[PDB]
RNA sequence: AGCCGGUAGCGGGCGUGGAUCCCUGGAUGUCCGAAUGGGGGAACCCGGCCGGCGGGAACGCCGGUCACCGCGCGCGCGGGGGGAACCUGGGGAACUGAAACAUCUCAGUACCCAGAGGAGAGGAAAGAGAAAUCGACUCCCUGAGUAGCGGCGAGCGA
RNA sequence: UGGUUCGUGGAGCCAUGGGGGAAUCUGGGCGGACCACCGCCUAAGGCUAAGUACUCCGGGUGACCGAUAGCGCACCAGUAC
RNA sequence: GUAGGGAAACCGAGUCCGAACAGGGCGCAGCGGCCGCAAAGUCCGCGGCCGUGGACCCGAAACCGGGCGAGCUAGCCCUGGCCAGGGUGAAGCUGGGGUGAGACCCAGUGGAGGCCCGAACCGGUGGGGGAUGCAAACCCCUCGGAUGAGCUGGGGCUAGGAGUGAAAAGCUAACCGAGCCCGGAGAUAGCUGGUUCUCCCCGAAAUGACUUUAGGGUCAGCCUCAGGCG
RNA sequence: CGUAGGGUUAGGCGGGACCUAAGGUGAAGCCGAAAGGCGUAGCCGAAGGGCAGCCGGUUAAUAUUCCGGCCCUUCCCGCAG
RNA sequence: UGGUGUUGGCUCUUGGUCGCGCCUGCGUAGGAUAGGUGGGAGCCUGUGAACCCCCGCCUCCGGGUGGGGGGGAGGCGCCGGUGAAAUACCACCCUGGCGCGGCUGGGGGCCUAACCCUCGGAUGGGGGGACAGCGCUUGGCGGGCAGUUUGACUGGGGCGGU
RNA sequence: GGGCCUGACUGCGAGGCCUGCAAGCCGAGCAGGGGCGAAAGCCGGGCCUAGUGAACCGGUGGUCCCGUGUGGAAGGGCCAU
């Protein structure tokens, strides 16, 4: 539940459609919708913890962009990052996007 | 997932080698423990440049020596020693052979590199191997003579 | 050429040396309010630092300064709040209609939220769609209640 | 799942929450399932006047009202209550 | 509008069904003396009626959105306060008795308790009165509790399909089987009501069929107008 | 009740420049489409804690406030120990 | 609640499979047990024959194959017996089975480092542990809640009847 | 009661019955290809009047009508059920 710090993936609203009956393509009379109600589809958010500049940075990121966190860590090497706060490291890291 | 090993690793692979592991393994064990790194294009480049740079300085030593096969192997080091008949009073050491080899014939050598178990104590014609690099073993012909 | 607002009166003044009045710029602008030193039951209360007043150390007053967040190497810049409709975006009903009702309708409307701005949005083809064609987007007319969509119902509608 | 006229339909297109997951022009998307042929177009970065909407505000004009009308208010009204 | 027929391909004064040159469906054809006149059709105005809109006006009970409310009331939380006087007399304790030791018994002391009587205080049993009240729940008489699951001040928290409830669908600001305000909104109302000047001509129906229909509709019958026929 | 004029005097009463209670708010931190919801510290929050004034006189109207008498608190500075 | 992501390491046991080593096939008939279709008219042997004894392994009870040791210059085909197809020898592939391996599905154990909990101490310790949680998806239970439906005629309506 | 047969026709259909609609009903005749009869002729189910169900959605056989740039295909139409 919430937002990928990397991809920006947010929760979206989707309908949940309940149907009944036999498809036409299978020779049935056709499908009848017996309900539509809203629901949400959440991003698959997980925690990735990483050490960068001897500090522990953690990201909330959709599983699809789990590799993008480590790629950020790589691009981090060219950076003067030590001495900074982990809030500060993450900001620099994020800025690399 | 492709990672580059940073160490030899029991039934996985050898240092510098590019292997395929489950992402879990790589992310939560291999990478954090410094044992490997992602086979990114950017650090695949680097491994290649290391393979390249090591292979330069190695084949460059297998040439610094082979060239020193050419200076020696084409001469005799002649050592006059005070001696009587065949047995020498003092002796010729490797430390001597070297300090000899510099004075005449010019070439500087490392005594310790030369394969001479105990100091030579007799006159005659000696063939002594140098080994300035393994695989590149040199033949030093040394004439120890009287007066 | 009168004038000291509505507003006359008492009691006093000003104006051809150009008043009142009108327009523009500027100065002053208690306290509250985003309200931002801190607190708080808005318009009250209580502080730190620098400077000043008083006899002034206690006490009090005056001037300056002190919130938080973001971006950039403590300092700079910026943000915050408002605005009748309009606009985009994120959410999003029901009565009702279907002469009952569930899909459908009402309607992506009402409404909440965020954001902009004098507009906003969109915009320079990974388009259209049959022409060997056109040539960003927006807006009006038309195409057309067509094509279609539809418990092929009610209706919806490029 | 949404968007489109398209309510699962022969359902393409545009968008994307989940999973898998490429290539760099001999690459790719599209022309309504799919295939071939023939064409069109170049995704995954950004900006961009004008023509358009509105009316708190100023002005002009009414086969508009004329104090029970016309704004709730012609008046000290978003007041008294 | 000038061509229709056909699901369509398509043909075309025809075309569709069909083997059909059959049969049928649906279609095709002005006046006067080249002149004028009329006309298909179409445009605009006007009027009647229809569709879509709130669509003749007024009226629900309700539904939904967003807010406002626990200064009333209900529960809980924090901190305070209050409960005259009187009565009964638990445990314990002390002493006496008892016994092997005891249980236990008696006396005194003691002062317990959703104990008793009864003010304040909190209630509200029965009756009478009030009934355009003194009062939108009052008054008098009577009556319940009154150290407790007691009462009460101040400061707080919990709310709308939600709270709260020693439970009555009670209470949540004098009407709660789903609060109030504003909005959707002119909801909908096949129901009730109302529908405004004058004269003149005509003049019904209350049946049939069908109808989640029966006090509502569609068609038909019956009224009226215009044109034609005669 | 209409018009006017007067009238409320504090270091010691009450509250503030003191404390904390429920609760509220809230660095850190957590969460949530937006709005927003939480949250140890801290801060706010009193009719609880803390804190120095009694008796009399006076006005048309104020008085532990003015006056009189007798007492007291804190802060600043100084002197002495 | 299945699948899948987050989600990893080692092992055992089973199942799928491919890659090898392999072994394996018993009708009339034909010596003996003939799996196919070709290459095939010759092969083998100090890389020690005819044959003698002991073990393994399937065992159509006749053997087949795998080993150990003597003997240590011998044996089987082609012909022909021969049947549907025939013999030595090399392949390409089956029936079934075995052991190595890859690649995997299912179970069991263990591990730690994801993830969760916890510890005055926190780049760490301890505990749970790839489970749980959480994402997407599958089917189910579901008046806890929501939206509704619940006919007409009728000597009132209901009940009955229609 | 018996013999032969499948007219328990295909393409139509003048004209009517009934009737608010939609339905329902009767039907001579012509053409195609048949059955029975020597022939006249009869036969488009049953002496008759009940034995039934509009449209929507879908199934199956046929047709080869449409086919989203084009050829196919998907899917539909049409006839029958
Ligand atoms: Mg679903
Ligand atoms: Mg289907
Ligand atoms: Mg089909
Ligand atoms: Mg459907
Ligand atoms: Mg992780
Ligand atoms: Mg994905
Ligand atoms: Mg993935
Ligand atoms: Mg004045
Ligand atoms: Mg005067
Ligand atoms: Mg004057
Ligand atoms: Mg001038
Ligand atoms: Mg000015
Ligand atoms: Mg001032
Ligand atoms: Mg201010
Ligand atoms: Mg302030
Ligand atoms: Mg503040
Ligand atoms: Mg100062
Ligand atoms: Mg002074
Ligand atoms: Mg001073
Ligand atoms: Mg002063
Ligand atoms: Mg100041
Ligand atoms: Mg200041
Ligand atoms: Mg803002
Ligand atoms: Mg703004
Ligand atoms: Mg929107
Ligand atoms: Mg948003
Ligand atoms: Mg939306
Ligand atoms: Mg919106
Ligand atoms: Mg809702
Ligand atoms: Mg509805
Ligand atoms: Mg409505
Ligand atoms: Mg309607
Ligand atoms: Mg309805
Ligand atoms: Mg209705
Ligand atoms: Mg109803
Ligand atoms: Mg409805
Ligand atoms: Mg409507
Ligand atoms: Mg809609
Ligand atoms: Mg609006
Ligand atoms: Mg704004
Ligand atoms: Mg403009
Ligand atoms: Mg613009
Ligand atoms: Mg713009
Ligand atoms: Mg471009
Ligand atoms: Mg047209
Ligand atoms: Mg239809
Ligand atoms: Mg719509
Ligand atoms: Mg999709
Ligand atoms: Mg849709
Ligand atoms: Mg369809
Ligand atoms: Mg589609
Ligand atoms: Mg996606
Ligand atoms: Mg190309
Ligand atoms: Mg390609
Ligand atoms: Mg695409
Ligand atoms: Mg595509
Ligand atoms: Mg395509
Ligand atoms: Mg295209
Ligand atoms: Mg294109
Ligand atoms: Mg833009
Ligand atoms: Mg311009
Ligand atoms: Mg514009
Ligand atoms: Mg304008
Ligand atoms: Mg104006
Ligand atoms: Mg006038
Ligand atoms: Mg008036
Ligand atoms: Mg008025
Ligand atoms: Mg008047
Ligand atoms: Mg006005
Ligand atoms: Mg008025
Ligand atoms: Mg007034
Ligand atoms: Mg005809
Ligand atoms: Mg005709
Ligand atoms: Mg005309
Ligand atoms: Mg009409
Ligand atoms: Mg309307
Ligand atoms: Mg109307
Ligand atoms: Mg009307
Ligand atoms: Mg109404
Ligand atoms: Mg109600
Ligand atoms: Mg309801
Ligand atoms: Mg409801
Ligand atoms: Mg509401
Ligand atoms: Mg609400
Ligand atoms: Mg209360
Ligand atoms: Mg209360
Ligand atoms: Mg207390
Ligand atoms: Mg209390
Ligand atoms: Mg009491
Ligand atoms: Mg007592
Ligand atoms: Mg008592
Ligand atoms: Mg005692
Ligand atoms: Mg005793
Ligand atoms: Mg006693
Ligand atoms: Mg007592
Ligand atoms: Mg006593
Ligand atoms: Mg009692
Ligand atoms: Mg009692
Ligand atoms: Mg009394
Ligand atoms: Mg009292
Ligand atoms: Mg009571
Ligand atoms: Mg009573
Ligand atoms: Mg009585
Ligand atoms: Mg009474
Ligand atoms: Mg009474
Ligand atoms: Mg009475
Ligand atoms: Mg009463
Ligand atoms: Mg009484
Ligand atoms: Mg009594
Ligand atoms: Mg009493
Ligand atoms: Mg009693
Ligand atoms: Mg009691
Ligand atoms: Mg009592
Ligand atoms: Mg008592
Ligand atoms: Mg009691
Ligand atoms: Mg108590
Ligand atoms: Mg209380
Ligand atoms: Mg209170
Ligand atoms: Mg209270
Ligand atoms: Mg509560
Ligand atoms: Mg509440
Ligand atoms: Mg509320
Ligand atoms: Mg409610
Ligand atoms: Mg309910
Ligand atoms: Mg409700
Ligand atoms: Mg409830
Ligand atoms: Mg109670
Ligand atoms: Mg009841
Ligand atoms: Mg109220
Ligand atoms: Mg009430
Ligand atoms: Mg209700
Ligand atoms: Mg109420
Ligand atoms: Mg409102
Ligand atoms: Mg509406
Ligand atoms: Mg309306
Ligand atoms: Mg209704
Ligand atoms: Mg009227
Ligand atoms: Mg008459
Ligand atoms: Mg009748
Ligand atoms: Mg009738
Ligand atoms: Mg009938
Ligand atoms: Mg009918
Ligand atoms: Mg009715
Ligand atoms: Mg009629
Ligand atoms: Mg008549
Ligand atoms: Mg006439
Ligand atoms: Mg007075
Ligand atoms: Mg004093
Ligand atoms: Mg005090
Ligand atoms: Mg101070
Ligand atoms: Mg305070
Ligand atoms: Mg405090
Ligand atoms: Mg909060
Ligand atoms: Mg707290
Ligand atoms: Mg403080
Ligand atoms: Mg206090
Ligand atoms: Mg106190
Ligand atoms: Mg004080
Ligand atoms: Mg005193
Ligand atoms: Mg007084
Ligand atoms: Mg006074
Ligand atoms: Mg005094
Ligand atoms: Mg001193
Ligand atoms: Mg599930
Ligand atoms: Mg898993
Ligand atoms: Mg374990
Ligand atoms: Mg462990
Ligand atoms: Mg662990
Ligand atoms: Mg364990
Ligand atoms: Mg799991
Ligand atoms: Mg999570
Ligand atoms: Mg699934
Ligand atoms: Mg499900
Ligand atoms: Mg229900
Ligand atoms: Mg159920
Ligand atoms: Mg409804
Ligand atoms: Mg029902
Ligand atoms: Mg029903
Ligand atoms: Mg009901
Ligand atoms: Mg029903
Ligand atoms: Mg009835
Ligand atoms: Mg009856
Ligand atoms: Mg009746
Ligand atoms: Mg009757
Ligand atoms: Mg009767
Ligand atoms: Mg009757
Ligand atoms: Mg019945
Ligand atoms: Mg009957
Ligand atoms: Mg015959
Ligand atoms: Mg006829
Ligand atoms: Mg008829
Ligand atoms: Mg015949
Ligand atoms: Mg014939
Ligand atoms: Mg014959
Ligand atoms: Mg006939
Ligand atoms: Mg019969
Ligand atoms: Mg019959
Ligand atoms: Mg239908
Ligand atoms: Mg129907
Ligand atoms: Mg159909
Ligand atoms: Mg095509
Ligand atoms: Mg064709
Ligand atoms: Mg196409
Ligand atoms: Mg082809
Ligand atoms: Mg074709
Ligand atoms: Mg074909
Ligand atoms: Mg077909
Ligand atoms: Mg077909
Ligand atoms: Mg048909
Ligand atoms: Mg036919």
């Amino acid at each position: 539940s919430k937002v990928c710090e990397i991809s920006g993936k947010r929760p979206i609203v989707a309908n949940s459609i309940q149907r009944r009956g036999k498809a036409k393509r299978e020779g049935g009379v056709g499908k009848k919708t017996t309900g539509i109600s809203k629901r949400r589809q959440y991003p698959n958010l997980q925690k990735v913890r990483v050490r960068v500049a001897g500090q522990e940075i953690t990201f909330r990121v959709a599983a699809s962009h789990i590799p993008k966190v480590y790629e950020l860590v790589e691009r981090a090497k060219g950076l003067k990052l030590e001495g900074l706060s982990p809030k500060e490291i993450k900001k620099e890291l994020l800025k690399l996007l | 997932m492709k990672v580059i090993l940073l160490e030899p690793l029991e039934n996985l692979g050898d240092v510098g080698q590019v292997v395929d592991v489950k992402p879990g393994y790589a992310r939560n064990y291999l990478l954090p423990r410094g044992l490997a790194v992602l086979a990114t294009e950017s650090n695949l480049k680097a491994l290649e440049a290391r393979i390249r740079a090591q292979a330069k300085r190695l084949a460059e030593r297998k040439a610094e020596a082979e060239r020193l096969k050419e200076i020696l192997e084409n001469l005799t080091l002649t050592i006059p020693v005070r001696a009587g008949e065949t047995k020498i009073y003092g002796s010729v050491t490797a430390k001597d052979i070297a300090e000899a080899l510099s004075r005449q014939h010019g070439v500087t050598i490392d005594p310790k590199r030369l394969a001479l178990e105990k100091p030579i104590k007799e006159l005659g014609e000696y063939v002594l191997t140098y080994k300035p690099h393994p695989e590149v073993p040199i033949q030093l012909k040394v004439s120890v003579v009287a007066q």
